[PDB]
């Protein structure tokens, strides 16, 4: 049998994030890092790339010798295991209308923040362009219940909600050894599209 | 042939005694002065009676002989049916009205300062062709008429015969050199020679003298052209994460300029012809004069095949070269405005035709045949076919042939074998050799490059502009001062010349009723813009700490030094617009770029800025991003010399005020409403009287010229006051 | 030829024979071997792959939808039939090659010239990635990123067995970095315009307009060159496969790119480019939907 079931969520972003993107110029007086935006609204974004990396590299800590990050994001090596199972998305910041009604003029606040030399002790200041607090991005997660892996559904269920939790405790985005991650979702529901598989014995084992 | 030669020399060395009567001021006509003199040197008198007879106004029946092809050759490769006054500059015909420019009569040398025309040159330069002339009797006192040195009596003349005028006794044609008329006359009179030795005919008096108006309205030449297809593709293929960083780019646009030179070659060796009929060579673009005959139209499109095949063979349709061809009678000659560009467009319908259906049934079918077990690939281009490790990264033939050649880039001569280094053709390869390593290699064709000498190898002279201060990762290093003031960054400055091609073609269309608008001017103005953008390039390059990685055609991208990228854009465009008199707008894309930084995505990022300041209204340069976007005029006097030297010379005398006040003058530079006005107003009021009463007044002038401009209502005041202390705090960064 | 899929996509990778660049269309073949490698997944292969070699389906690759479908440059059109002002007319052919695509409001006011700026959808962006702590860890993914109203509408023959790979391919992805977030879209099939299903022939010997990248049958080859004005775009890469454990390129085909106008209408195929020793078929789509330019 084939099914696609997607994990709905809400992000929410319990300090800021600092995802960066490509330094164009630093321009003495604007930002030095500027936050990673989606260039037609101007308007922050987790490209999925980060989300799936950083699941990645929480998820490959906690199961060491593998056999079973390999089934669920990939491998280029191990013809069984490429395009494994598991299609993230961009998080495209969806209460935009509901910020401004907060009282706020951008989604994007700039952290001013310096280095102190050991010996010198003279700063070096920066600007470093962090989305706001308790911005919530949409996000979606789709894993493919193919034909094969019919048997082991629910051990890769067990995986993916335990490398939520994980993006709950780590920081999820860039320079969050100071800050700047503390991202919890919420609301986190697995509908099924496109699929005939039932998801109510999954939507308990989530909340 | 074996008297093709001599027809080429006699329409070469004619119009010579205009150098020695012009000098010395002897009473005997130029068409004897020269032609006495030609027997000191040499015995061979098939060109020797040419020179005495190619005016054929001194003796009309007198000499079958061949002074008629060299006389209607004269008459056509000049502006209209051919006495102290200069050459004229090539601007002075051009576009809009201005002064009328003259240049001084001088020689050329890589090192030696441009030649910029003048209006206090209208009266003649008499003393300054001693120093030419003699010059020429040097090396042309032991010489040899043939193939082995039909190519660097050219450079000969271009060397010093590029800013000597032709029959100043005239009304019009000036700014003509005697080095392209010469060249121009040369190119025509073998295309006379091929188009009527294939007709069969035999006696010109009947067809070339009294039959004019028979032959200069019978379609008698080919304009060809080419155009290498995909060079930009090929060249910018470079990425993030490449083992070469810009050898294999300055190698990389070299190579295919080698081969924009030798398709222009090798083409006119599969003719009878030589480096004269080649009206420009440039960017892939080539453009000539050929004989309107089947025997050369097919050996075109055959030369054609023979060199899309091998472009196939190893660059996979990445490289197209598609020539084109229009038929013209004596019509780019003052039914006269639709007559000439009309023609010239001909042969670019029949490229964009060409360059728009690539090949036929067999050469596609041969293309996806299958047949390859392929594992890995050329890392670089995505080629499959004869991968190599150099350097342990799987690399293919041609990408292991352009490290090769970035080794041997740095030196003058270029030799073409036919089994070492880089194919540039069928059974024709590119090998860099050292000078005293031509006796131990063994070749067909040399090149030499950036020379005006004559040299020993008797080579093809070449002229690409290169220069290299140091290597890349220095140029951050190297951009702070003595004492270490200046920020650590290292700009790329990216040129373009604004509308050349509409300066081409139209070009001269406006000033008279359409008499300007002949071959002669255009060549002239290929000459001009040729010379400018692959000699005079390397003179503003010279102290500099930079790396032109490409010159030419209308093109310099450089890599270097901050101060010596903005120097050298100032310098080059101050000199451009001595250059063209102030026509031909150039539009530079400047970009700053930390070190260690890849040379794509630096390269990318100042093309960007380039078309950014393209787009302005034309003329621009766009400094560091893509606000900062000023007019050069409204650059070079009002930001990088006004403004600039006046933030410099307030805050180098002084010692209260320092990089604080200048950031937070940025700060209300930058965000500017209205309210900032006043807040400008209260804080340099608070610094005004904050200061000492010895520098006060200074002070105050300089508050009063800053609120001055800060509060214009032009717009264009307060935007470069902001790119002036920009670069004042970058200046005297630590 | 029937009813077309508008697909809106918000973000895609898009090709072009690397990572650091990307097409704004995709190549109708990339959208056959991604039914292909869909229809695998679901075991429906064997019928997919009888219904994709009949004369019944068609396909057709991608092109903007700005509230109504847009058709390709008709390439090496408008021919010259006003050769003043070089001023001007040379500036604007740098503008008037990036044009590319044209509404169907105008298709035939292009034929006859008109100077038709070019809109703005989707700006083709580029961003920097890493790897943390790797040794060469900087590749840099050209993102196109459509500008909230733009889709893509592949045109085929509406049937359900296609259905249901297409309503899975909102989900599964279609592009280049599928499993990163890029390609991903949703499906919305909607019916044709009476002045553009008019237009799509497949077997008219008249002056006509490929809209897909094409490969004629050698038979129809010969003379789909002697009047035809095209490209080539090369298309080639490597096969994807659950059967391998290895990296083994496509054998390299060249097809006549989408906007390539003929006279004489052809017939294209199913270009193997199976490897050389290589267990499972490697398909490449080029049959030909068509136009009509002027009838
Ligand atoms: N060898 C070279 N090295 C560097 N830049 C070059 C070289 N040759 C040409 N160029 C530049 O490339 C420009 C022309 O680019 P290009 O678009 O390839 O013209 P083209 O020859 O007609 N190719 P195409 O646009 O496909 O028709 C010139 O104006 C130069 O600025
Ligand atoms: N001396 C020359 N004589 C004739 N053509 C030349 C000469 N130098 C360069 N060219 C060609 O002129 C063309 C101008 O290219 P390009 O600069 O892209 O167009 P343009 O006229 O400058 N319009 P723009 O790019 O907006 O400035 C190129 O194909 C060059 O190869
Ligand atoms: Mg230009
Ligand atoms: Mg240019
Ligand atoms: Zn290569």
């Amino acid at each position: 049998t084939f099914a696609k079931i997607k994990f709905s969520a809400q992000i929410r972003l319990e300090t800021g994030l600092h995802i960066g993107g490509s330094d164009a110029f630093a321009a003495i007086g604007a930002i030095n890092s500027p936050v990673i935006k989606d260039p037609i609204t101007n308007l922050p974004i987790i490209p999925g790339s980060s989300l799936k990396g950083k699941m990645r590299t929480l998820l490959a800590k906690v199961y060491n010798e593998s056999d079973i990050l390999s089934r669920l994001f990939g491998n280029s090596k191990d013809k069984r295991f490429k395009m494994g199972r598991l299609i993230f998305r961009d998080a495209f910041l969806s209460n935009a209308d509901e910020l401004d009604s907060l009282g706020v003029r951008s989604y994007t606040e700039v952290k001013f923040e310096n280095t102190i030399d050991r010996i010198t002790a003279e700063a070096n200041p920066r600007q470093i362009e962090r989305a706001i607090r308790n911005s919530t991005f949409d996000f979606e997660l789709i894993y493919e219940i193919t034909d094969e892996n019919e048997n082991q559904v629910e051990e890769d269920f067990k995986v993916i909600r335990d490398g939520l939790k994980l993006l709950e405790l780590d920081y999820l985005g860039g320079s969050g050894s100071r800050g700047y991650g503390k991202v919890a979702f919420e609301n986190l529901k697995a509908t099924t599209v496109f699929g005939n598989y039932d998801v109510k014995t999954l939507n308990e084992l989530l909340t | 042939k074996k008297e093709k030669i001599d027809l080429f020399y006699g329409a070469l060395l004619h119009n010579i005694g205009k150098v020695i009567q012009r000098a010395t001021g002897e009473r005997k006509k130029h068409a004897l002065v020269g032609a006495d003199w030609f027997d000191e040197i040499a015995d061979n008198q098939v060109i020797s009676d040419q020179i005495r007879y190619h005016m054929a106004n001194y003796q009309s029946d007198k000499l079958d002989h061949l002074a008629y092809i060299t006389y209607i050759a004269d008459n056509i490769a000049s502006g209209v049916d051919r006495t102290y006054t200069n050459q004229a500059d090539i601007f002075n015909v051009f576009g809009a009205q201005t002064d009328k420019r003259y240049f001084k009569p001088t020689v050329l040398n890589l090192k030696s300062k441009p030649n910029f025309a003048s209006a206090t040159y209208e009266p003649f330069s008499k003393g300054d062709y001693a120093a030419i002339a003699t010059r020429i009797k040097n090396e042309l006192a032991e010489f040899e008429f043939n193939q082995v040195q039909i190519d660097s009596l050219l450079n000969l003349f271009e060397a010093t015969l590029s800013f000597v005028p032709s029959s100043t006794n005239t009304k019009e044609i000036a700014d003509i050199s005697l080095a392209d008329h010469s060249r121009l006359t040369a190119a025509f009179a073998l295309a006379i020679y091929d188009y009527l030795e294939d007709k069969g005919r035999h006696n010109y008096k009947e067809d070339l003298f009294t039959k004019v108006s028979a032959f200069y309205e019978e379609e008698a030449f080919l304009l060809a052209s080419f155009d290498l297809s995909g060079i930009q593709d090929f060249i910018y293929n470079i990425n993030i994460a490449t083992n070469g960083a810009a050898k294999q780019l300055k190698a990389r646009s070299l190579y295919l300029d080698f081969m924009s030179e030798y398709i222009a070659d090798s083409l006119l060796d599969k003719l009878g012809l030589n480096r004269a009929n080649m009206l420009y060579v440039g960017g892939g673009h080539a453009y000539f004069v050929l004989a309107n005959t089947e025997k050369t139209v097919e050996t075109l499109v055959q030369f054609e095949k023979d060199f899309n095949q091998f472009l196939l063979a190893n660059f996979q349709t990445r490289l197209y070269v598609a020539f084109g061809w229009g038929s013209f009678a004596a019509k780019d000659i003052m039914n006269s405005p639709e007559s000439y560009r009309q023609v010239y467009q001909k042969a670019s319908r029949m490229i964009s035709k060409k360059k728009i259906s690539r090949y036929d049934y067999q050469t596609l079918m041969l293309l996806n045949r299958g047949g390859k077990s392929s594992e890995r690939e050329c890392e670089i281009c995505h080629s499959v076919e004869n991968l190599v490790s150099y350097h342990d990264q799987k690399v293919c033939d041609i990408c292991r042939g352009l490290y090769q050649f970035s080794k041997e880039i740095a030196h003058d001569h270029f030799i073409i074998t036919e089994n070492e280094g880089l194919p540039i053709g069928p059974n024709a390869c590119l090998k860099g050799v050292a000078f005293e390593k031509l006796s131990q290699e063994a070749f067909s064709r040399v090149y030499v490059k950036n020379d005006y000498k004559a040299g020993t190898v008797k080579a093809t002279h070449v002229f690409v502009g290169d220069y290299q201060c140091d290597e890349i990762y220095n140029y951050a290093a190297l951009s702070k001062n003595e004492n270490g003031l200046g920020i650590k960054r290292l700009a790329v400055v990216r040129l373009d010349v604004d509308d050349l091609g509409a300066a081409f073609m139209a070009g001269f269309s406006q000033q008279g009723n359409g008499q300007y608008s002949t071959l002669s001017r255009s060549a002239t103005f290929s000459r001009s813009m040729s010379l400018f953008f692959k000699v005079y390039i390397n003179q503003f390059a010279s102290d500099k700490k930079l790396s032109i990685i490409y010159a030419g055609g209308d093109d310099v991208f450089a890599i270097g030094s901050w101060q010596d990228i903005i120097a050298f854009t100032v310098e080059l465009r101050e000199n451009f617009i001595k250059w063209t008199n102030g026509k031909l707008t150039l539009s530079a894309g400047i970009g700053l770029f930390a070190d260690k930084t890849p040379i794509s995505l630096m390269a990318h990022q100042t093309g960007e800025l380039e078309e950014a300041a393209k787009g302005n209204e034309k003329d621009s340069i766009s400094l560091f991003s893509s606000d900062y976007t000023f007019k050069f005029d409204r650059f070079i006097t009002n930001v990088y010399d006004d403004k600039l030297e006046q933030i410099r010379y307030f805050f180098n005398h002084q010692d209260e005020r320092g990089k604080n006040f200048i950031y937070k003058l940025i700060e209300l530079l930058r965000n500017h409403d209205r309210m900032n006005m006043a807040r400008l107003a209260y804080y340099l009021t608070r610094l005004e009287e904050l200061t000492r009463e010895t520098d006060r007044d200074k002070f105050k002038t300089f508050k009063n010229l800053f609120y001055s401009w800060y509060t214009n209502k032009n717009d264009k005041d307060r935007k470069e006051a902001e790119l002036a202390l920009l670069l004042y705090i970058y200046e005297i960064r630590k | 030829t029937y009813k077309l899929y508008i697909m809106t996509f918000q973000n895609a990778h898009f090709g072009s024979g690397t990572l650091d660049s990307s097409k704004l269309t995709f190549s109708a073949d990339r959208i056959f071997s991604a039914l292909v490698l869909e229809a695998l997944k679901m075991g429906k292969l064997d019928a997919f792959l009888a219904e994709a070699n009949q004369d019944k389906f068609t396909l057709t690759d991608a092109f903007p939808f700005q509230f109504g479908p847009f058709l390709p440059k008709p390439i090496g059109y408008p021919k010259h039939d006003q050769s003043v002002d070089v001023k001007e007319v040379r500036r604007q052919a740098k503008l008037s090659k990036k044009l590319q695509f044209l509404a169907l409001e105008n298709v035939d006011d292009y034929l006859n010239g008109e100077l038709f700026e070019n809109e703005e959808h989707a700006v083709i962006d580029t961003v920097t990635k890493n790897q943390p702590h790797k040794d060469d860890n900087l590749y840099q993914v050209a993102t196109t990123r459509f500008s909230n109203d733009t889709s893509l509408y592949v045109i085929a023959n509406e049937s359900d067995l296609l259905n249901e790979l297409m309503s899975s391919l909102q989900y599964s992805g279609l592009g280049g970095k599928r499993s990163s977030g890029f390609g991903r879209f949703e499906l919305d099939i909607q019916n044709i315009p009476l002045e553009l299903s008019d237009r799509l022939t497949k077997n008219h010997s008249d002056k006509v307009m490929s809209l897909t990248t094409a490969l004629p049958v050698d038979a129809d080859l010969e003379e789909a060159m002697e009047d035809g004005h095209y490209l080539l775009t090369k298309s080639s890469g490597f096969a994807f496969s659950h059967a391998t454990n290895e990296n083994y390129r496509k054998q390299d085909l060249y097809k006549f790119a989408s906007g390539s106008t003929f006279s004489k209408t052809f017939e294209g195929q199913i270009v193997d480019v199976r490897p050389l020793d290589f267990p499972h078929a490697v398909l490449n789509y080029a049959k030909p939907l068509f136009f009509k330019l002027e009838v």
